[PDB]
């Protein structure tokens, strides 16, 4: 284990070694450890503590080997790659003859743990058994995640993990320490059961045993009220509900409405979010969304029956949620608050959709539209990426570490990315990988650690902003249909125009990277497209295109002209946006000089490019034709016809048009 | 103005589940694991910071002393309550506990029914699944396994419910004892460099319960030193219940399993009381304890045969060995062989407290108790007997040079002219190195390694009495391999190589080690001789260097000694 | 003839008392509730 | 059987309410239901008739 | 109300039904463009009818 830990630090004392030597030694060590793990199920020890310590050690070694391989995807994790690969191939798809020899040790450990008597004396043996159980659970979780990754469709270890959960359901009864690890394991088994109906877990647990486990876990760390075990139990509940589990989900939501069910306590925690830790609030909201999207008829019903306590708190949170919270007291809480707001917006949108389906969304929407201030402040605007400090950190790290790059610490998506200081950069490993030489520690808590933490916090904030973007997009899309009548038109149009302007400005300002986050191209264009669509259908625009079209023109000019490139959806959505914009302008002079740019430089260039490529094309040409038709209808053109005759005749479009007509 | 609101919340919260009462099991677990979050939790913080819990933990006897709280019980049970009240009344009628304690235990059992059900034997389908997984590993009991239906129908019965209630009562007693023991340990031997919240909570609890303020140049140990008799008196009721089960309890429940559970619970309670007493005693190491308490304690041990009557069974060896070790530890502690010899040779009054040396009755009682223990043929009395023999061997010579109160003792039992009995006792104890072997076993069961029965600090503070005994006994019996191996097994305990860490702990825990380099008796006799006998006698010097390098990693004042 | 009776009984009883077979229903129920909530939401949305 | 029946009922409720939920007294769900009945009965007829047809082949010895 | 809601409910994620709003918008935009270009042709013809007189 110490040899593997030392080899894990491949960023450095080492005179007389090489990558091949370390790789071969690690492979031999892994083979020896696997042989020991397979043979331990036959030895006869004088006592159980010796075998327990041996199992703990081998399981910890295997876990450290597995996590180190998938924690990163760069070359730093190549020294132990043949070893991790071997252990995974031998613990995920072993031969059918020696399949049980590798699983019986874990079963025996679980049995010994679930039938060890409680004793106040001998704390050493107690702590050793606890650490052994936690190591076995972590190893099971690592194996489940490894199987989920790499595309494994048939996992023979799941059949044994089900019957192991059959015991892990009772194991916590002997020690409360096992409540969090066990739940984590279960969550990972459920996740592997999702991306793979699955084997009914009620058949392995049992009615009485399952009800007892539910009654034991429903109270989230009630006697103490910690945050770690709370987020753990909320992620466990969300994962159990998201999967095809239906009996357990029903028994956990109903409680046998809900009077002693998890939701009865989740509402008690939601009604105090103003003072509750933001860290746990994110997990509570995630559980709420997981229970709503899959079991809406119950959660939404209970929330409407008790909306007097939830809607008021939501409005309070929305009104007193500043947009720019970085400048004020608090830097890491910004991402947490953004995630909480995104989840709240998603829940509001889902309940509004349900009410509209029930035709009871008028008053609720009218009362909620007055709480969108935080959205108008920090919604579609994703310009809080601050690429400046990210680039500075990248340059400072590349100047001091020529061999190791900043992108080498990117996670391999092995574990669900935390919305904390380790969203993208693996800090848990970096702390032990770069802390060997001076520079990581730093004086006065400075150096590269603080900068990496700030970068991770900024990335988490950007992710929360994207989530809020999607939530508010859905909310406003449904509200545009909801608020069809002629009322509250002023504030509604103001909000829509502000959203469109923020989107068009972000499309021009500095963009985020494409390898970390998803490409925004075509993701936020259809939003403004449908917004202007519905606003034109309602015909409630202030004909203020004099400034709104400038951003669209700048975008069309600085887009590299990918008329027929891979970015075809982006070009098409930009064309539809400019079409609806110029149509709104037509409904309204200082407009002609501002709209002749599209008639002179945009339409002609795109038409010529399409005519040259066509020698996909039909719809693009039809869209360009519609654009030109709707643009030639602006009142400012009926007098500038003289001025535009020359620009329209300079490109000789009629020749190519007649040619394509032939 | 000390109510049981935080201690015993309203029954409506316990039933509805809005507030789970902080049972002693959770407190004991949090104090044993030393978890930061749980110890700093608001609920447990308010529970421990309350003066009611302080008064209860300072007077455990009152927690179960038979009283008439019918009015309080009726007021609490008024404003599934009928069954709870019936079970509480039945338990209060069976056991001598008060009605409030019975109601609290019943409520805790009700809240912990999930665990009590999950710790039961598994069903038939589970055994079938386990057999399918297995394709050694025969820790099942299929001959008695039954389905889940018949397991649940029997769980809701009356006899089984009462048995579970009694088991939960015993478990809660053990949990309360362990929790108060760990709390005293953490409050007296708090480790340095801990979180600010832990230090603040410790200071608050101290200032509220015992007025022990660290900013005072002389804290008030009175309320902390008065915790020894509080448990030495409760050990009486513990052994009484161990030697006789409740009479009012139904005969149907008095089965072999119930008797074994009661005996184990009584042994655990006695061990925890002895540990709390040893802690409260070592809190004041140099000064003597009140002889009025040691007199009664030695009379108690004389009567009970050092708990050998309840520990005589062969099914409580795992709990008897540590019990005997802790009894020997507390006996050697209250004996203070080091301070006793210092007083006998210096004749200067300590002024901390009057010792039993000025009372001939206490000496006679101790002598007759040791004689009865040695005549009964018990091994637990080997170190205590040997120590007492040494003390008498020093009193004889003290009388020869003066040929004052101790003279009364020396002439009462005809111990002046002849010195045959104590000499024969010491001979028997040293024959075959039985005393050294039992001391090594006790140190193993009272050490810091994973094989130890108590926490690391508990064993670190318990080895002090054995180290002092070897110190004062080293210059008497000559240097020999047996005492050396004994001291090695004590100081090292037989731990592994990976049991060494640089975790900085309280100086008290390092005392047992640094004493080897502090006192000249343990420096010029063991360390110097061990160094001189090298590489000829390799194991002693090697183990000494190993333990020193493992213990003085953070001690910068003695980091370059090895 | 009792053996045959308890044989049949054991067979059917074994077929019933299975984890998967028993689990399928429980999974199905939640699997239905998902569509319940989803449909109710999508219905309330298009409740015009 | 009872629970399964409950399930089926609920599924019917959700499907029927989802497809139409502003006039549960309407003639569409009526035609749907009656027409389903006819489908089932027709299936019965078909299957049993096929069985009888099969039964005749035995007499063709 | 709840009875009919549970009767006409479908076992599927809710976030997928609301998403259909995007598809519906993409299918409505076509007809909306066709109405634009028809009211435009109309307008043009009108202005010609006012040019001839």
């Amino acid at each position: 284990a110490a040899l593997i830990d030392s080899a894990a630090c491949s960023a450095v004392p080492w005179l007389g070694t090489s990558e091949k030597i370390l790789s071969r030694v690690a492979l031999a060590i892994a083979q020896a450890a696997l042989d020991v793990y397979e043979s331990t199920t036959t030895w006869r020890f004088r006592s159980e503590l010796d075998r327990s310590i041996l199992v703990r050690d081998v399981v910890g070694l295997m876990h450290k080997l597995v996590v180190h391989a998938h924690t990163l995807s760069s070359h730093l994790t190549s020294t132990l790659s043949p070893a991790a690969a071997h252990i995974i191939s031998s613990f995920l798809t072993p031969p059918p003859s020696a399949s049980s020899l590798r699983f019986q040790p874990l079963l025996g450990t679980l049995l010994v743990a679930l039938i060890t008597p409680r004793a106040t004396l001998y704390p050493g043996q107690s702590r050793i058994l606890a650490e052994r159980v936690t190591s076995v659970l972590a190893f099971c979780t690592s194996l489940l995640r490894a199987a989920d990754f790499l595309g494994q469709t048939h996992i023979p270890l799941q059949t044994h993990l089900f019957q192991s959960a059959c015991l892990l359901a009772r194991l916590p009864a002997a020690n409360a320490v096992y409540r969090a690890p066990v739940l984590e394991l279960l969550r990972a088994l459920v996740e592997v059961a999702g991306r793979a109906e699955p084997p009914s877990l009620l058949g392995y647990l049992g009615s009485h045993a399952a009800r007892s486990f539910i009654s034991l876990v429903e109270g989230i760390d009630k006697p103490f009220g910690r945050v770690e075990h709370a987020v753990v139990t909320w992620r466990f509940f969300a994962a159990v509900i998201r999967n095809r589990q239906q009996w357990m989900a029903g028994c956990l939501l109903t409680g046998r409405v809900g009077e002693g069910s998890v939701l009865a306590a989740a509402m008690e925690r939601l009604r105090e979010v103003k003072s509750l830790d933001v860290q746990e609030a994110v997990a509570v909201m995630d559980f709420v969304v997981s229970a709503q999207n899959y079991w809406p008829w119950t959660i939404f019903a209970v929330r409407k029956e008790k909306e007097v306590v939830d809607a008021l708190r939501g409005y309070v949170r929305g009104l007193k949620a500043p947009g720019m919270v970085m400048k004020t007291d608090g830097a890491a809480a910004a991402a947490f608050q953004a995630r909480i707001a995104a989840y709240v917006a998603e829940t509001f949108a889902m309940q509004l959709y349900h009410m509209r389906q029930m035709r009871q969304a008028e008053k609720f929407a009218g009362e909620l539209v007055a709480d969108l201030d935080y959205f108008l402040r920090e919604g579609v605007m994703v310009w809080g990426y601050n690429a400046s400090l990210h680039g500075n950190f990248a340059r400072n790290f590349a100047k001091r570490f020529p061999g190791v790059e900043v992108d080498d610490f990117k996670r391999t998506m092995w574990l669900p990315r935390e919305l904390g200081k380790g969203y993208y950069y693996a800090l848990e490993v970096a702390e032990q990988m770069l802390g060997f030489d001076a520079g990581w520690g730093g004086v006065k808590q400075s150096g590269f650690r603080k900068e990496m933490e700030t970068a991770n916090l900024n990335l988490s904030l950007v992710e929360a902003q994207v989530s809020l973007f999607h939530a508010w997009e859905y909310l406003l899309l449904e509200l545009t249909l909801s608020l069809l009548p002629k009322k509250e038109n002023a504030a509604f149009a103001r909000q829509v125009l502000q959203v469109v302007e923020q989107c068009l400005e972000a499309n021009q300002r500095s963009q985020p990277p494409e390898n970390i986050f998803v490409v925004l191209g075509h993701a936020r264009a259809g939003l403004a497209l449908t917004l202007l669509q519905r606003l034109a259908d309602a015909n409630q625009l202030p004909r203020d295109v004099t400034h709104l079209l400038a951003l669209v023109s700048s975008a069309i000019h600085a887009v590299e002209n990918p008329f027929g490139a891979n970015d075809l959806p982006y070009f098409r959505t930009l064309l539809k946006i400019l079409f609806v914009v110029l149509r709104a302008a037509k409904q309204g002079v200082a407009i002609t000089q501002q709209v002749l740019t599209i008639l002179d430089r945009v339409v002609a260039r795109c038409f010529r490019a399409l005519a040259a490529l066509v020698h996909t094309a039909p719809e693009d040409l039809a869209l360009i034709t519609a654009i030109l038709q709707a643009c030639l209808s602006v009142p400012g053109i009926e007098q500038c016809q003289v001025q535009v005759l020359n620009i329209m005749a300079a490109h000789d479009v009629f020749q190519v048009a007649v040619a394509l007509f032939s | 103005t000390l109510t049981d609101r935080t201690y015993l919340p309203p029954l409506e919260d316990c039933l509805t589940g809005r507030t789970v009462i902080l049972s002693w099991r959770l407190v004991a677990s949090a104090l044993e694991d030393a978890d930061l979050a749980r110890l700093t939790s608001p609920a447990l913080s308010t529970f421990l910071r309350d003066g009611f819990v302080h008064e209860l933990l300072k007077h455990p006897a009152r927690v179960f002393e038979p009283k008439d709280l019918k009015q309080e019980f009726e007021t609490k049970t008024s404003s599934g309550v009928d069954t709870i009240k019936k079970d509480a009344l039945w338990l209060a009628d069976a056991v001598a506990i008060n009605q409030v304690a019975a109601l609290r235990i019943v409520l805790i059992e009700y809240q912990t029914r999930a665990h009590s059900h999950l710790v039961l034997p598994l069903s038939t389908q589970d055994v079938a699944n386990i057999q399918e997984a297995a394709g050694i590993l025969s820790l099942l009991n299929p001959a008695s396994a039954v389905d889940a239906e018949t397991m649940w129908c029997d769980f809701e019965t009356e006899a089984r419910r009462r048995e579970r209630i009694l088991a939960t009562y015993l478990s809660e007693r053990r949990s309360f004892t362990a929790a108060v023991d760990a709390l005293v340990t953490f409050l007296l031997h708090s480790a340095p460099g801990q979180h600010k919240d832990l230090d603040s909570l410790r200071r608050a609890l101290l200032k509220d319960a015992f007025a022990f303020d660290e900013d005072l140049d002389v804290p008030d140990r009175s309320k902390l030193l008065t915790m020894a008799p509080t448990y030495m008196n409760l050990v009486e009721d513990c052994i009484a219940r161990a030697q006789a089960l409740p009479a009012k309890l139904g005969e149907s429940f008095k089965t072999e399993a119930f008797e074994l559970d009661w005996l184990r619970t009584a042994i655990t309670e006695a061990v925890h009381s002895l540990s709390i007493a040893f802690q409260a005693l070592d809190l004041d190491t140099p000064y003597f304890a009140p002889h009025e308490l040691l007199s009664e304690w030695f009379e108690l041990m004389n009567s009970s045969l050092f708990l050998e009557s309840i520990l005589g069974f062969e099914v409580v060896a795992d709990l008897a060995m540590p019990a005997r070790s802790l009894v020997s530890a507390i006996c050697l502690k209250m004996l203070n062989i080091d301070r006793t010899i210092q007083f006998l040779h210096d004749f200067d009054y300590p002024d901390g407290e009057e010792p039993y040396l000025l009372s001939s009755q206490t000496l006679n009682k101790i002598h007759t108790a040791v004689t009865n223990a040695v005549n009964s043929g018990v091994a637990a009395s080997l170190p205590v007997a040997f120590a007492w023999s040494l003390i008498v061997h020093q009193m004889h010579l003290g009388y020869q040079e003066r040929a004052s109160p101790y003279d009364d003792f020396l002439r009462e039992q005809r111990l002046d002219n002849d010195i045959a009995p104590v000499e024969q006792i010491a001979m028997l104890a040293t024959s075959r190195g039985q005393v050294y072997q039992v001391m090594s076993e006790m140190a193993l069961c009272l050490g810091t390694t994973h094989e130890a029965a108590f926490r690391p600090a508990v064993g670190a503070r318990a080895r002090l009495v054995f180290q002092d005994l070897l110190k004062r006994a080293a210059y008497l019996i000559p240097y020999q391999d047996e005492p050396v191996f004994s001291l090695l097994a004590i100081l090292a305990t037989g731990r592994q190589y990976w049991d060494v860490t640089d975790a900085l702990s309280a100086s008290s825990l390092n005392q047992v080690y640094t004493d080897m380099l502090d006192d000249e008796t343990l420096f010029t006799q063991f360390t110097m001789q061990a160094i001189n006998r090298f590489p000829y006698e390799f194991n002693p010097f090697s183990v000494l260097c190993r333990v020193l390098a493992a213990a003085l990693i953070t001690n910068k004042d003695k980091a370059d000694v090895v | 003839d009792e053996d045959e009776l308890k044989q049949k009984l054991q067979q059917i009883d074994k077929t019933l008392n299975d984890p998967a077979q028993g689990s399928r229903l429980e999974e199905l129920w939640s699997r239905l509730i998902v569509l319940r909530g989803y449909a109710e939401d999508l219905k309330d949305q298009i409740n015009q | 059987g009872k629970d399964l029946a409950k399930m089926i009922k609920e599924i019917n409720d959700m499907s029927n309410t989802l497809s139409k939920g502003s006039k549960p007294d309407d003639p569409l769900t009526q035609i749907v239901r009656v027409l389903n009945g006819h489908l089932a009965q027709l299936q019965w007829i078909d299957t049993n008739a096929a069985a009888l047809q099969a039964k005749v082949a035995a007499a063709q010895k | 109300d709840v009875d009919t809601y549970l009767s006409n409910l479908q076992t599927k994620t809710t976030l997928s039904m609301i998403a259909d709003g995007l598809e519906r918008s993409a299918r409505d935009f076509d007809a909306f463009l066709e109405e634009n270009v028809t009211l435009e042709w109309e307008a043009q013809r009108k202005r010609i009818y006012q040019h001839f007189g």
